[PDB]
């Protein structure tokens, strides 16, 4: 009734409140911020920069002044805005990675302007939220921002080791339009020696961006210092100008896979500062590139298939028997449904791949289409089947008593492209507003297991720097009776190791007791032929009153030992709520089962 | 600037007039003017039509001798038989556009209404480029280029300004070369 | 002007053979059904108010020697306007009379007096004339309601403990619910309203069957097994029993269980049930006994009985309840007429009491009925009952869809803790009755699901129909019979599909024709097709009905799209689509938004604030004459509807027009010409352009902003009450308090800001300057700071000033009614009595042309005779009562004529009978006025003396943040105002204006968008306008064919260009022309910030909302947040200084602004109210 929610819950004096926009130009560690929020935020800072001017002795009059705001200076909102961070603040915040830090800048208008990369950190979309501001105004609360809090400093994702800043649809869109291979163009066959005369070659027309062409290039070999002539194609060359000089060369059609492939092994042999000014140049460049292509869509793009219209013709002769064999009533109905949903599949199935195949090859340096699903921008193979194939089969749900299952004998088989006759658009709502309907209750199923299990625990923090416990657990990797599910490379990585190991070949220590496995060495375990092996248990800790540092290992956060003085539990306890709005016996059930201690009542 | 009499604000309406405050203004937006003599700054207009008329554009009388109109059959209004309508301009000279509240500087004086003002006096631009050739010599270029105005200059005069602007910038930065 | 004047292009497959159906049948049939202004001489058959009156009175004693009886109403002419009581803030209402019959019998002896008195008996809300009342200044809707339609329902529930349940249902209209179900024993169990489960046996003898085995003589194990768990086995104890196990520790009284079950089943007094309940009851029970008691016999507990075990033993199949045809409607009439049912019957109840002891010479109706009671129940059914509601009141295409809304929420339907899955879908039987496509999702996805357009409410509470006739291969005439049709009857016959292509003679043209037979769906034989749909178009509610190029979109798509039109913001210049389907026109045509012409005539006068028309003067010669008819219908110049949305009107004829009946004299509001005008086309390009258009956001030119197609106009209200306090009264004066002059300016001497004047944010808007000496601690403190000249004085100085965030333009303020009339001459009954005297002379003048007129004008006829008429009728004239002579007619001259036609004298002379009627009642209401006048005068609260006010308008266009949309769910939000230059332009120097992102395209399956584009490309140059029907719209071939006929790339691409680098972009990028709208939810209204504020007197928290700026919540979340890092100061600052320590943030200010930045913070008060409200004991607090 009171101690709980408005006895934490507050009022605060320095925060704003606006609505986003998205930001092409700024660089990761800024935002656009409208001229009278600034305004008006910093208002204090303000107010004693006009003091020290002197030109003002009271603060009614500096009062009267920033209020209307008349033909005087700005530029104390320039500089002060330069070096005294601001919070952006999320509403439902799910893990930390809801709130951050930035640098702030002037736009124009009334909108909140923020770098394209860092909302999936928020995993918000542009609809028109209205984010919140804060201003520390204590110089402790503001290094804390801008030395942990700012956002180039975030890259990792707690729960595990993904990284948080793939990039988006558009990138890779034009990212696979820079690198792909076409057989004669502009100037095939020639030599370069790298930078100098591919520059020179294609800022003079004399080769398109994109021609196989052969060039003198170097490439670390484990890791040193080879330089052939390698085959590839301006394009490639610009992009790898800005891959760190410590891999070698990039030699692939980049696609998405391989863009965070890419950016996972730079992160792991470079740290994060380096990535980060990776990431950011690329996205600059293949974003400007995308645009300079030209990309657009048009219906002649679309080609169905001419055999389509044989295809979904065919089908039906093998429709009208197995319409007249169940007309003479040999086969039951549910497997005369059986058989005749399987025929329309097969039928959707080798128009789907023929449809594909043909899509690909009008041109295999541009379909619009083609490329944005294949590049992995947006798309799938089923939505664009849709755009110039059957629609398929959709279900007889009967939305009540009924398992739904069973599904309608005709397919829907004209596509978006010709348009749909009355009942089928009809049936087609039907299905599209279950499928709402089943989204909206199964959001509010989720919201439940979220609040209870983000309402499981609270506590304190690990405090010494070794635990003496030279009694670890026996690690190693787990196989479920048919295969292995969970590989030990990730259960062992991060995790100190109790005695030093050598390989089966002799004389070859691996590691030395009491040190950080790295992931070079965790690989050449996995390669060896050794089963297990003992590390440290947050558990086995022998200190009272925490966990000691080397007790429990990688930092997850960034990609280093875990310090002193770090809260690591509600850390866990968020990481591991979160994941449950997707979790659909299973369930929050099974969970606060296992925690609270309760008889299996089987 | 506008000042009607009878009316005080931009949501009024005059007796006996089919259209709004607001369309008035409105259209009134989109007369294109012209000068016929160098240095007229500003002007102020006083036009008091009182005959069962269709108030046009060229109805304006360009009474300054300073200034006149362009487009002079569009119309402003449909009067009744029997309105009488008073009203008083101000036309004046700038770039690009403006909005309409950044004109309230001018003394509204509990009657005037400012109102939006679109300056540019050009419509619309061509060039296109096309080889021209000779056997076996080449490098020949044809350059065409369309100029359409408002009539309140010809293409020449807008076209040399444009040029002498723009050499005009790449004069310094070619010739002074200070130095960090 | 030479307007275009154009027409535009239809384009279909087939004859469109059947029209419109109207859209206000429902509302305005309701209503014209239920009451009328005047005139009931003989109606009302049957149904009616009539019906009410003559089911529930006359009203009697316990036989004793007095009666009531009632003599017909009057229905009296409203007292004030539509527009009046909108302004004014009072209800459309009408007064109403009765000539109630007092029957008063001499007590002990006969008959005393048989008397008539006029009763007043209460004002009651009137219908305008389009279904909306007019309530304390705000106008709501009686939305319908969904029902359950009453009779006997057979169900056998599962998974209750397993067990198969069969449950039988009797449902009634008005009372308790009956349900006879099986145990998990196979034990069978009568109750009331599906509770607590009771024997059938004890039932069965409680009805008057007689000893347990002479039951099972008459009934025989299921009924056995019932008898084995009965606790009762003969009729006497049974009954004690039965009564036993209703209440506990209370008696079991045979007799009592006797009169209870009797009533239960078989009183006509105590059980309810409507004629639909009877009629489902025969039909499901098919039943042959229509007429009889409305309420359970003993046959028919019988019959439910046998059906119930026969269902039990697994020989029959349960019911659905999505099934429409167990669902009735009940129109507003119906529930009013339900509402004023109830308060008259129990107003009767309370005069039975009042009359049960009846002395005489003490009672004449004056004092008989209280009947004000019926006053607070129709009021309170209208101010406060769940589905009435505002209206959405901000374009037109919402109200005309917010008046066939169609709620399942409150007694009528299923409630909302029964509905399982069903009630949140779309059944198989939704087709034409009930929306599929707009039954938006949310918490309310299947409960407020819209009704079709061709949907028709019969006589019962089914939803109906048309269908046409169609047999062995013709659509039988195509048609010249429609047969409309209701849910139940659907369900057996096979129902072919229009667009099945046909000739234009009736035939199908094809081997396979497709249709919806059972609820399987199949592709039938067009030899055995039965009855077809009418148009194609059907299935799409209104709003839904108006999306071009449907067959190649999305659902979901379309539904969002609908949403988005419902909320499209009113522009300041609309623009016909010029592609559309043939449905707008007529939906102009329903809403009542534009000043229809009434009859034929010519134009006088046409201004833009009122139209003067000289009607045909034809219908005056009939007569033979009696005043000149002109009409002058005035304006709706701007005002302001509920959601802020301005509404205005402009004429569109001309001073010398004839205007011919059923025409349009205004566009506006959403309108042009005479269509549905939302958006505006466009030119629009689908190309990535600088990635700010990266999701589904917009790029716009700076046109757009010049062109002014998107700007619009929005207006508030603002109100003050001053009021009679107990220790003083309040004022709206200009002397307040310690403002600045400047702060007046804008106000007048009369202490309100003038019409007139732009608004910067805090200066005053209403002066309430208030000396309310409620302070008796001291009122000496009122006088001593009152006499200083700024008079604070306790003198509250209450002048409401500017929000902040509000700047804009003032309109006109009003002053109202002022408590008297009585402020000047020095004299109260000079006055007063001057105005009576001119009133007395206009009146006496006035009716002296009205005497002339309808003297001079009724002697004209062909009676013949001697005169004898002219002197006799001029005497009766100059004391004209109007009644004694009308008809008389002096009852001699006209008389000799024996033999005549239909009495023009006496046509016209009820005519004048009319007119002075009318002008007694305006004349009485100015009399009324002026009296009233001297008094507080209009309907003012009780409490306060007077209400001010002012109207503040905004001109809003558009800036980066907006929000706009398309009609194909192509939300988006403004990104970058792109200067004209290098937008991408075409190889003929035209910049592009709007740049879209072609990414969001292909995964949301709605390329209609593009389809709409290059046609409107294809017409703009101007050819002719489009419009196609949804289903059958405009095939591809043609459209190549006019895409070429215009000059243009038959393939719909084109290359284009980059200002700022001359590149052709090696793609080809599509261009072409949309149609787009702008949406509500404008960003000014998003802007809020704080840095320091007004301080709480409950807490030292300054609140927030943009009414006072405040902040926001700092809640949980963010205290985990700043926990899982190590907020040094971060979390300290927030939780003491950055709020709730009002001396901590005035220090901390004060330091920030005088040099020191590092605080010193303390403990929050939260910490101080712990030790003060733990309360101590004897205190043992901590100083450690």
């Amino acid at each position: 009734g009171r101690f709980r929610q408005n006895l934490l819950g507050k009022r605060v004096d320095y925060s704003a409140r606006s609505v986003i926009v998205v930001g092409p130009e700024l660089k990761m560690h800024e935002c656009g911020l409208p001229k009278d929020m600034a305004a008006e935020l910093y208002k204090p800072f303000i107010i004693r920069k006009l003091i020290e001017r002197g030109i003002v002795k009271t603060v009614k009059s500096a009062k009267k002044i920033v209020d209307r705001k008349e033909p005087v200076i700005w530029d104390i909102l320039e500089y002060v805005m330069k070096g005294h961070p601001v919070l952006l603040n999320r509403a439902p915040t799910l893990h930390r990675l809801g709130i951050q830090a930035f640098q702030p800048k002037l736009i124009e208008g009334k909108a909140i302007q923020l770098h394209p990369l860092s909302c999936t950190a928020f995993n918000a979309d542009f609809d028109g939220d209205q984010m919140a501001v804060h201003l520390p105004l204590s110089n402790e609360a503001i290094l804390e921002a801008q030395l942990l809090m700012l956002a180039s400093h975030n890259i990792l994702n707690p729960a595990n080791g993904a990284p948080i800043t793939v990039p988006s649809q558009d990138m890779v869109l034009g990212l696979y339009y820079i690198t792909k291979l076409r057989p004669n163009t502009k100037g095939h066959g020639l030599i370069f020696y790298g930078p100098e005369e591919a520059t020179i070659a294609y800022n003079e027309g004399k080769v398109d961006i994109h021609a196989p062409i052969k060039v003198y290039v170097e490439d670390y070999e484990n890791g040193e210092l080879v330089r052939r002539m390698v085959e590839t194609s301006v394009g490639r060359l610009m992009v790898n100008e800005y891959v760190p000089k410590k891999v070698g060369y990039v030699n692939e059609v980049l696609g998405k896979k391989a863009l965070r492939d890419i950016i996972g092994s730079v992160i792991k042999i470079c740290g994060v500062a380096t990535t980060a000014k990776f990431l950011d140049d690329i996205k600059n460049l293949g974003y400007y590139m995308a645009f300079k292509g030209g990309l657009s869509f048009n219906l002649a793009d679309v080609l169905i298939p001419d055999e389509k219209d044989q295809l979904i013709q065919e089908g039906y002769t093998a429709v009208e028997q197995i319409m007249q064999d169940y007309s003479m009533g040999f086969i039951t109905f549910n497997e005369r449904y059986n058989q005749i949903i399987d025929t329309w599949t097969h039928i959707n199935g080798r128009l789907s791949n023929v449809l594909i195949k043909q899509l690909s090859s009008d041109n295999d340096g541009f379909n619009s289409v083609f490329m944005m699903m294949d590049s992995g921008a947006r798309g799938s193979k089923e939505q664009i089947r849709q755009l110039s194939g059957m629609r398929g089969l959709m279900a007889k749900p009967q939305k009540s008593g009924a398992e739904g299952g069973q599904i309608i004998e005709n397919p829907i088989l004209s596509n978006f492209k010709e348009g749909l006759s009355v009942l089928e658009y009809f049936i087609s709502t039907h299905g599209a507003r279950k499928g709402l309907a089943d989204t909206a209750l199964k959001t509010a199923d989720a919201g439940y297991l979220t609040r209870r299990l983000v309402d499981v625990s609270h506590d304190v923090i690990i405090t010494e720097e070794d635990c003496g416990t030279l009694r670890g657990l026996l690690t190693t990797e787990l196989k479920q009776n048919e295969d292995v599910v969970a590989s030990l490379y990730e259960r062992i990585l991060g995790r100190v190791s109790v005695h030093d190991i050598i390989h089966p070949t002799t004389g070859d220590i691996i590691v030395r007791a009491g040190e950080e496995i790295r992931e070079q060495a965790a690989q050449i375990i996995e390669d060896s032929p050794i089963e297990a092996v003992e590390i440290r248990s947050v558990l086995t800790c022998e200190s009272k009153k925490g966990v000691c540092a080397k007790c429990y290992g990688r930092n997850l956060a960034t990609n280093r030992m875990v310090q002193r003085g770090e809260v690591v539990g509600v850390i866990a306890a968020q990481s591991i709520g979160e994941p449950g709005t997707q979790l659909t016996t299973g369930g929050l059930p099974r969970v606060t089962e296992l925690f609270e201690a309760r008889n299996p009542s089987n | 600037a506008i000042k009607i009499e009878g009316v005080e604000h931009e949501f009024a309406t005059i007796p006996g007039v089919l259209e709004d405050v607001t369309n008035i203004i409105l259209n009134l937006k989109q007369v294109r003017f012209k000068q016929i003599v160098p240095n007229a700054d500003v002007e102020k207009a006083t036009i008091v039509i009182s005959n069962s008329e269709v108030f046009r554009a060229g109805d304006l009388n360009a009474q300054l001798s300073n200034f006149e109109v362009l487009n002079s059959n569009l119309v402003i209004c449909h009067l009744d038989k029997s309105a009488t309508l008073t009203m008083e301009f101000s036309i004046n000279k700038g770039r690009g556009y403006v909005s309409a509240e950044e004109n309230r500087a001018e003394h509204n004086e509990l009657s005037t209404i400012a109102i939006d003002s679109i300056y540019t006096p050009i419509r619309n631009v061509k060039y296109a480029v096309e080889n021209f050739r000779v056997e076996q010599k080449t490098d020949y270029e044809k350059l065409l280029m369309e100029v359409t105005t408002d009539g309140s200059i010809r293409p020449v005069d807008a076209l040399r300004e444009a040029a002498q602007i723009l050499i005009s910038h790449f004069s310094l930065f070619a010739e002074n070369k200070i130095a960090i | 002007t030479p307007t275009t004047n154009n027409k535009r292009i239809n384009f279909a497959s087939i004859k469109n053979p059947l029209f419109y159906p109207d859209f206000l049948e429902v509302q305005l049939k309701s209503f014209h059904d239920f009451l009328q202004l005047d005139t009931p001489p003989e109606r009302r058959k049957k149904e009616g108010l009539y019906k009410v009156f003559a089911e529930n009175f006359p009203i009697t004693d316990t036989r004793n020697n007095f009666v009531l009886e009632f003599l017909d109403y009057y229905i009296d002419p409203p007292k004030y306007s539509i527009e009046e009581c909108l302004s004014r803030g009072l209800t459309y209402s009408v007064p109403l009379k009765a000539k109630l019959k007092l029957y008063c019998t001499d007590p002990d002896h006969e008959d005393f007096a048989t008397v008539i008195q006029d009763v007043f008996l209460g004002p009651i809300p009137y219908m305008t004339s389009s279904g909306t009342f007019v309530i304390n200044g705000a106008e709501r809707v009686i939305v319908s309601q969904l029902h359950r339609s009453p009779g006997v329902f057979f169900g056998q529930s599962l998974h209750t403990n397993g067990t198969k349940l069969y449950s039988a249902r009797i449902i009634p209209f008005k009372g308790s619910w009956i349900e006879f179900a099986t145990d998990i024993n196979n034990v069978m169990y009568a109750y009331i309203d599906r509770k607590k489960k009771l024997p059938v046996t004890t039932l069965l003898r409680a009805i008057g069957f007689e000893a347990d085995k002479d039951i099972l003589d008459i009934f025989n194990s299921i009924i056995f097994n019932t008898l084995q768990k009965d606790p009762c086995n003969s009729e006497k104890e049974a009954l004690y029993y039965v009564y036993r196990q209703l209440r506990n520790a209370e008696p079991a009284d045979d007799a009592s269980a006797r009169e209870v079950i009797t009533n239960l089943f078989f009183s006509d007094k105590r059980y309810d049930l409507g004629d639909v309940g009877r009629y489902r009851i025969n039909k499901k029970l098919n039943l042959n006994i229509d007429p009889d008691i409305k309420v359970l016999t003993n046959e028919d507990i019988i019959e439910i009985i046998k059906y119930l075990i026969e269902l039990v033993n697994s020989k029959a199949s349960v019911d659905d309840i999505d099934h429409l045809s167990n669902r009735r409607v009940r129109t507003v009439g119906e529930q009013l007429y339900n509402q004023f049912g109830i308060g008259l019957a129990r107003m009767a109840r309370t005069v039975r009491d009042r009359m049960n002891v009846r002395d005489n010479e003490v009672f004449t109706p004056i004092d008989l009925v209280n009947a004000k009671t019926i006053s607070s129940v129709v009021n309170s059914f209208f101010g406060t009952n769940a589905l009435s509601q505002f209206m959405d009141q901000t374009n037109p295409l919402a109200e005309i869809t917010h008046k066939r809304r169609l709620s399942a929420l409150g007694p009528g339907g299923l409630s909302r803790e029964r509905a399982g899955f069903e009630v949140r879908d779309v059944h198989y039987t939704h087709y034409g009755r009930l929306c599929p496509i707009e039954t938006p999702e949310g918490p309310n996805i299947g409960l407020i699901s819209s009704l079709c357009v061709y949907a028709k409410i019969s006589d019962l509470g089914f939803i109906t129909t048309p269908y046409r006739e169609v047999k062995n291969g013709k659509v039988d005439f195509s048609d010249n019979g429609l047969k409309y049709y209701t849910a139940e009857e659907e369900e057996e016959k096979t129902v072919a599909q229009g667009n099945a292509p046909l000739d234009e003679n009736g035939r199908f043209v094809r081997e396979r024709v497709k249709a919806r037979y059972e609820s399987d769906f199949p592709l039938v034989t067009p030899d055995e097709v039965d009855l077809m749909d009418v148009s194609p178009t059907q299935i799409a509610s209104i709003a839904a009905a108006l999306i071009p190029f449907l067959e190649h979109d999305d659902a979901n798509r379309a539904l969002m799209g609908s949403n988005m039109m419902r909320q499209a913001v009113p522009l300041l210049r609309p623009e016909s689509p010029i592609v559309g389907t043939g449905i707008e026109g007529k939906l102009v045509k329903d809403s009542r938004t534009q000043i229809v012409a009434e009859r034929g005539g010519e134009v006088v006068f046409v201004d833009a604030s009122c139209i003067k028309i000289r009607y045909d003067r034809t219908a005056d010669e009939e007569f033979v004459s009696f005043d000149d008819a002109i009409v002058t219908y005035y304006l709706p110049k701007y005002r302001k509807t509920n959601q802020s949305t301005t509404i205005d009107l402009h004429p569109i004829c001309s001073k010398g027009d004839r205007v011919e009946a059923g025409q349009i004299l205004t566009e506006g509001y959403s309108t042009q010409g005479g269509e549905l005008a939302l958006g505006r086309n466009v030119q629009v390009a689908y190309m990535p352009w600088k990635g700010y258009n990266y999701e589904d956001a917009i790029v716009l030119n700076e046109r757009m902003v010049r062109e002014d197609f998107f700007t619009s106009v929005h207006v508030d209200e603002y109100i003050l009450e001053v009021r009679e306090t107990k220790r003083g009264l309040e004022e709206l004066t200009s002397d307040i308090p310690n403002v600045s002059e400047d702060a007046t300016r804008d106000l007048d001497e009369n202490g309100i800001v003038r019409i007139g004047a732009h608004i910067e944010p805090g200066d005053i808007l209403i002066g309430k300057i208030t000396p309310k000496g409620e302070s008796d601690p001291t009122p000496e403190e009122k006088l001593l700071r009152a006499i200083f000249g700024d008079k604070a004085g306790d003198v509250k100085d209450a002048s409401l000033k500017a929000t902040p965030s509000l700047r804009g333009v003032v309109i006109d303020t009003k002053l109202f009614s002022k408590a008297a009339k009585k402020k000047s001459r020095t004299s109260t009954k000079e006055a007063v009595s001057k105005l009576d005297e001119t009133y007395a002379k206009r009146q006496q003048q006035l009716h002296e042309r009205l005497i002339e007129k309808l003297t001079e004008l009724t002697k004209g006829k062909t009676c013949c005779g001697v005169k004898d008429y002219l002197n006799v009728e001029l005497i009766k004239a100059g004391s004209k009562f109007t009644k004694k002579d009308l008809e008389a007619l002096d009852f001699n001259v006209i008389q000799l004529s024996d033999w005549t036609n239909d009495a023009h004298t006496n046509e016209l002379i009820k005519a004048v009978a009319v007119n002075y009627l009318k002008h007694s009642k305006e004349i009485e209401a100015e009399l009324r006025r002026r009296k009233l006048d001297e008094t507080i005068g209009d309907e003012l609260p009780a409490g306060i003396v007077q209400m001010a006010k002012v109207y503040i308008a905004k001109k809003r266009k558009i800036q980066v943040g907006d929000k706009m949309a398309g009609r194909h769910g192509n939300k988006g939000i403004v990104s970058k105002i792109v200067r004209q230059e290098d937008m991408p332009f075409l190889a003929d120097g035209t910049p592009v204006d709007i740049c879209l992102n072609p990414l969001g395209v292909p995964s949301r399956m709605n390329l209609g968008q593009i389809f709409e584009a290059v046609l409107a490309w294809a017409g703009r140059k101007m050819n002719v306008k489009f419009a196609t029907p949804i289903f059958d719209g405009a095939s591809l071939n043609d459209m190549n064919e006019w895409t070429d006929k215009a000059g243009l790339p038959r393939d719909g691409k084109t290359y284009l260009y980059d200002g700022g680098t001359g590149e052709r972009f090696d793609q080809p990028a599509t261009v072409g022309v949309t149609y787009f709208l702008k949406l509500g939810h404008m960003v000014d209204d998003k802007m809020h910030a704080r840095s320091i504020g007004p301080y709480s007197l409950i807490t030292q928290q300054p609140l927030g909302g943009k009414a006072q700026f405040g902040g926001q919540r700092f809640g949980e979340m963010e205290v985990w947040a700043l926990e899982a890092f190590g907020a040094s100061h971060i979390l300290q600052e927030i939780l003491t200084v950055k709020s709730d320590d009002v001396v901590g943030r005035s220090k901390a200010y004060e330091a920030i602004v005088k040099g020191d930045p590092m605080p010193t913070p303390g403990i929050p008060e939260s910490l101080n109210v712990l030790l003060h409200e733990l309360k101590g004991l004897g205190l043992s607090f901590s100083l450690d």
